[PDB]
DNA sequence: TCGAGAATCCCGGTGCCGAGGCCGCTCAATTGGTCGTAGACAGCTCTAGCACCGCTTAAACGCACGTACGCGCTGTCCCCCGCGTTTTAACCGCCAAGGGGATTACTCCCTAGTCTCCAGGCACGTGTCAGATATATACATCCGA
DNA sequence: TCGGATGTATATATCTGACACGTGCCTGGAGACTAGGGAGTAATCCCCTTGGCGGTTAAAACGCGGGGGACAGCGCGTACGTGCGTTTAAGCGGTGCTAGAGCTGTCTACGACCAATTGAGCGGCCTCGGCACCGGGATTCTCGA
């Protein structure tokens, strides 16, 4: 029963997903979430496909950058695990809280 | 000396409407003039971009209203839209 | 001619509709400017001025002062959730900072 | 209508992996969902404002591009 | 008349001086636009395009590809310090990120 | 359809000048068009502000040069200024 | 009599968070501004308002940076401020990033 | 001229007390001087660019205000 | 809990300089008519967004184990704080000189504007060759052992 | 320190659809002028910026004792990573419909422009009272018993 140590597959995934450009969120759930959010601003709203694609690209870029900022806060406190406090500190220093 | 215009007169009129006894200093008046100018340029630039996006040559009350909704946060936007609509309705009536 | 009536009086405002119209017409914003745009913009600017001045006057009265100084303007803006959002990348000269000491620093 | 749970835990783990994150706490996923909801709410509010101004029913890619540019998040490759 | 010569031919440019002039004149920037402003702007735009395209072509060559894709443009922009400063608040669609892992996370 | 113009043929000409053997995709050309439009808008807006500050009603190559200096970083600004000056001199002489 | 090593520091925190004065001496700051400006254009003159605006902006920037730095120090379970906290704050903000 | 040393340790300590800092490391002053120098260099470079465009030898407060607004650091109270 | 002792605050006089009010006057906003085109409106058309529908199958979900890490506790010791003395130079009050910011007049050249026209660029149509997609092989790396 | 086994990179077919090229047309940029006003160039005025000096004293620099916080071990419990088996909707490809985005033709009403008129706002000038400053006592926080 071969088993990798905790962290080996994590670094493998880091390299694999930093080497590619694909979208990491499933498209249909994101489209449904976007339509659900937009329902509160206007009813019977229609969306171009490129509009939802642009929204997904922007959201994924924002989340990735926020995770890079969060990792620095985790490392600053002498940790390797990212915690919600690291996200909160990153968003506070950024100016988004 | 050349004539340099500012918003000091109107800021003081509004101040006397709100607090009839409270006064203002020179630096606070400078800050208020800067605030009014900053918000004017923000709203006017947003409205200019809105007109350019839709291929129109005119900046109208619709453009200003949309710019106010885009820029001002939350309840500020709602109250400012109410104020602007009321002013335009009163102006058009008279 | 008929006696002149300023557009601010017609609109019921104390901010200049005519000056704002001139600033819009000579500001390189659009080819044309509508007749209700200066009225709307003047109303919005006057509303924002009134909000800030009300809060700043409250701060001045709290500090037992008759006049508004930049400290009172800063206290008004930074203690309002929406005025702090509007003036987020804005520095007010001679305003200082809000008194705020972290809880871990206390004895 | 509970569509925020369609942003699954594996998706957030992938987005963290592209961000260089090795270990993740179990409470990170709810925080990330809240952050994403806030971001999407702001951007979609701006885009729908742009759509309403144009007297349109369909939200176009240009509305999203302008909405993002308003927040200071210029995006290339979708028109502007 | 005479054989018409484009103003991008008189300036030795591959970017349109006439179209840039028209966009400046009809963009609500100033009341008037000078004759050398379109030439200067077209030259600057062409220089920036040329340098980013040179870096992107180098990136495409490194990956053994004959065509530039958004990943190559992102690699070019993020690997150049000045281009990264110029495009720091810009998102390139399908560009991915720059491979980077912190040293404390590496196995040792 | 209607004619929608873009910097597609000019970016391709510059690419053929720089790397004569490679091509470009449609998404990469979309990104290049967006980049050209974005930088054009940045420089033009900076020059418009510069002309407004100094109370001039004309945007000239001096406004463009100063906008380039203010916007572009370091060596980018120097080389872009050199290229623009060369183009303007060649155009005026020709 | 002798106060314990934290009392006077808290007193000064309360004192300088209550005032609006400028905390750097004006003559050294003016000399620094002129020295820095020497590298861009020779034989330069400065309005008093220009140097005053520069000092206000610089002091506001430094105070905000020190707030972010204090947050970073508290994140790492410290009460002392350190250069790594300044670096983390400047990286998350986007200055040294 | 070492005029960056005119921004003294007590001055930086006062700036830290206004920011809420209770304890300060001994290496904080040199780092703060470096950060201040970089910030001032950026702002002064932009202000001087504005000054030379106007064909002036004097740097005005409006040049500083424009330079700060370019940096995303709008300042109220000087024009 | 309880007293020295120190720091901040809170009342009373001083006086002073900046905010607030007043007065010319000048230019910018108002009033009253044309003009022409920007946009409002009606109609057609024909993309493209939406709503099922069935099949793969890739990905999500749930669970079990254990191991690495987060977190609390303890001890060192040295570095930062508080305080006293000496030294330095910032600051404040004047004084003098002049460089350069700011304003005014004149005129010329440069930009807007118009008509003609024709060639550059855009939409379309088409084919072929980079590249995505299997597929087998060859290594690079990891984890006991 | 060597042997397995797992994951990823490389080299060879092989379709395919998207990119690069060619063609027709049309509309926007170039050529050739004309007209007028923006700005470039002198000149002048006087403001405010720079340089200098002296005295006070506020702040900075230095040093010294000590306490408390940064930091390095050390241990322990748990919660997150890895991997396997089950479930589920995502993705794909076709199908049909029609909502609305987009374009075109009319026409009208609204904003630009212009000329004359006057009053609102700006610069300059006082004046007194709100606040900065000075002094003394009450209040409170701190800290060693």
């Amino acid at each position: 029963p071969h088993r990798y140590r905790p962290g080996t597959v994590a670094l493998r995934e880091i390299r694999r997903y930093q080497k590619s450009t694909e979208l990491l969120i499933r498209k249909l759930p994101f489209q449904r979430l976007v339509r659900e959010i937009a329902q509160d601003f206007k009813t019977d709203l229609r969306f171009q496909s490129s509009a939802v694609m642009a929204l997904q690209e922007a959201s994924e870029a924002y989340l990735v950058a926020l995770f890079e900022d969060t990792n620095l806060c985790a490392i600053h406190a002498k940790r390797v695990t990212i915690m919600p406090k690291d996200i909160q500190l990153a968003r506070r220093i950024r100016g988004e809280r | 000396k050349t004539r340099k215009e500012s918003y000091a007169i109107y800021v003081y009129k509004v101040l006397k409407q709100v607090h009839p006894d409270t006064g203002i200093s020179s630096k606070a008046m400078s800050i208020m003039n800067s605030f009014v100018n900053d918000v004017f340029e923000r709203i006017a630039g947003e409205a200019s971009r809105l007109a350019h996006y839709n291929k129109r040559s005119t900046i109208t009350s619709r453009e200003i209203q949309t710019a106010v909704r885009l820029l001002l946060p939350g309840e500020l936007a709602k109250h400012a839209v109410s104020e602007g609509t009321k002013a335009v309705t009163k102006y058009t009536s008279a | 001619r008929a006696k002149a009536k300023t557009r601010s009086s017609r609109a019921g405002l104390q901010f200049p509709v005519g000056r704002v119209h001139r600033l819009l017409r000579k500001g390189n914003y659009a080819e044309r400017v509508g007749a209700g745009a200066p009225v709307y913009l003047a109303a919005v600017l006057e509303y924002l001025t009134a909000e800030i001045l009300e809060l700043a006057g409250n701060a001045a009265r709290d500090n037992k002062k008759t006049r508004i100084i930049p400290r009172h303007l800063q206290l008004a803006v930074r203690n309002d959730e929406e005025l702090n959002k509007l003036l987020g990348r804005v520095t007010i000269a001679q305003g200082g900072v809000l008194p705020n000491i972290q809880s871990v620093l206390l004895p | 209508r509970d569509n925020i749970q369609g942003i699954t835990k594996p998706a957030i783990r992938r987005l963290a992996r592209r961000g260089g994150v090795k270990r993740i706490s179990g409470l990170i996923y709810e925080e990330t969902r809240g952050v994403l909801k806030v971001f999407l709410e702001n951007v979609i509010r701006d885009a729908v404002t742009y759509t309403e101004h144009a007297k349109r029913k369909t939200v176009t890619a240009m509305d999203v591009v302008y909405a993002l540019k308003r927040q200071g998040r210029t995006l290339y490759g979708f028109g502007g």
